[PDB]
């Protein structure tokens, strides 16, 4: 039980 | 013990300091087009600063276009990323990594144009077949671990390694697109960003870190890769940093222990004993028993025949990306932020 589409990256967490 | 091997590791030394002589000189000494010169056809890929655009130079060429609006690109860390992301497309050169071709502004937005790879993304190829057999995975494996070796001989970090990123090319080949988030760095660097199934612990826990991070992330991969989904798993990115940090891998019955071993020594929190970061350097990983059958230089030289070839109709063939909504691009009457982007 996860993230299975496009996962988006984070500039500044 | 388990000849050609040393004298293929002094090849190694040879060509990467000849490619770091080439990126030298373009990385000291760095607005080659305008928006007019080009049509725009379709959305290939969007974010939260803008979108990936495919474009017909009006020569005929076709292009994939990356336009940043000005005024998204707001936070300090975000502007910074965009800049590292010209200065060092336009200063390498690999078979494996996206062509930058063009690159300029205006009022409103940034625009770097690269070669157009028309064979999709691999996460969307992975998420229609499922997951890729271990030869399969290993070709593309590959491609990367030759990819960091280049870029970390530069003193180059990557840091957003994901399907998502890597296109495949005519010939079945990947090409690394996307280095909003690649950085040149020669000791640590302190940044928190990325994909969160994809940041190794010490990004997370908020320690500088090196170029260790993308093994760890290439461990990743290549368990995705392989099983279908990655090995930190959940709904929420808070729950998916609890998982990294306990490092508590679990493998699919189907993976060989090859791999497992592999996968262990990547996927290591303690970076004493993390491969790629060890005295042996790359050579950990390229000698390791699951790439027995790899030959590195052959695969650099594009002789291997790819897993698959993706199907084209023509120049400009979108078949292979998704779908996305379209929003016209608006150039300002005035010019915006042309303060923070004054080097771009
Ligand atoms: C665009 C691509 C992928 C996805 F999962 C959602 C939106
Ligand atoms: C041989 C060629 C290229 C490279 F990056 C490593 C080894
Ligand atoms: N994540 C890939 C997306 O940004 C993209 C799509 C198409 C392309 F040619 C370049 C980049």
């Amino acid at each position: 039980a996860g993230r299975t589409g496009r996962r988006q990256a984070i500039h500044d967490i | 013990g388990h000849a050609k091997k040393g004298s293929e590791q002094e090849s190694v030394k040879e060509f990467l300091a000849k490619a770091k002589e080439e990126f030298l000189k373009k990385w000291e000494s760095p607005n080659t087009a305008q928006l007019d010169h080009f049509d725009r056809i379709k959305t290939l890929g969007t974010g939260s600063f803008g979108r990936v655009m495919l474009v017909k130079h009006k020569t005929g060429n076709h292009y994939a276009m990356k336009i940043l609006d000005k005024q998204k690109v707001v936070k300090l860390k975000q502007i910074e990323h965009t800049l590292n992301e010209k200065r060092i497309l336009q200063a390498v050169n690999f078979p494996f990594l996206v062509k930058l071709e063009f690159s300029f502004k205006d009022n409103s937005n940034l625009y770097m144009v690269m070669e157009y790879v028309p064979g999709g993304e691999m996460f969307s190829h992975l998420r229609r077949i499922g997951r890729f057999s271990e030869p399969h995975a290993r070709f593309y494996a590959a491609q990367i671990v030759l990819t960091f070796e280049y870029l970390h001989s530069l003193d180059l970090i990557y840091r957003d390694l994901k399907p998502e990123n890597l296109l495949i090319d005519q010939q079945g080949y990947i090409q690394v697109t996307d280095f909003g988030f690649a950085k040149r760095v020669k000791g640590r660097t302190w940044t928190l960003c990325g994909t969160p199934e994809y940041l190794a612990p010490e990004i997370i826990l908020s320690k500088g870190y090196n170029k260790a991070v993308d093994w760890w992330a290439l461990g990743v991969l290549i368990y995705e890769m392989a099983a279908g989904y990655p090995p930190f798993f959940a709904d929420q990115p808070i729950q998916i940093y609890e998982k990294i940090v306990s490092g508590k891998v679990r493998f699919p019955s189907h993976f060989s222990s090859d791999l497992k071993d592999l996968l262990r020594n990547l996927l290591q929190v303690d970076l004493t004993k993390r491969f790629g970061n060890l005295k042996n350097g790359v050579n950990d990983i390229k000698n390791h028993k699951w790439f027995a059958t790899t030959d590195w230089i052959a695969i650099y030289q594009r002789k291997v025949e790819a897993p698959f070839i993706p199907k084209f109709k023509g120049p400009g063939d979108t078949s292979n990306f998704d779908d996305y909504e379209e929003e016209e691009i608006r150039v300002s009457i005035n010019e915006k932020c042309g303060k923070e982007f004054t080097e771009f």
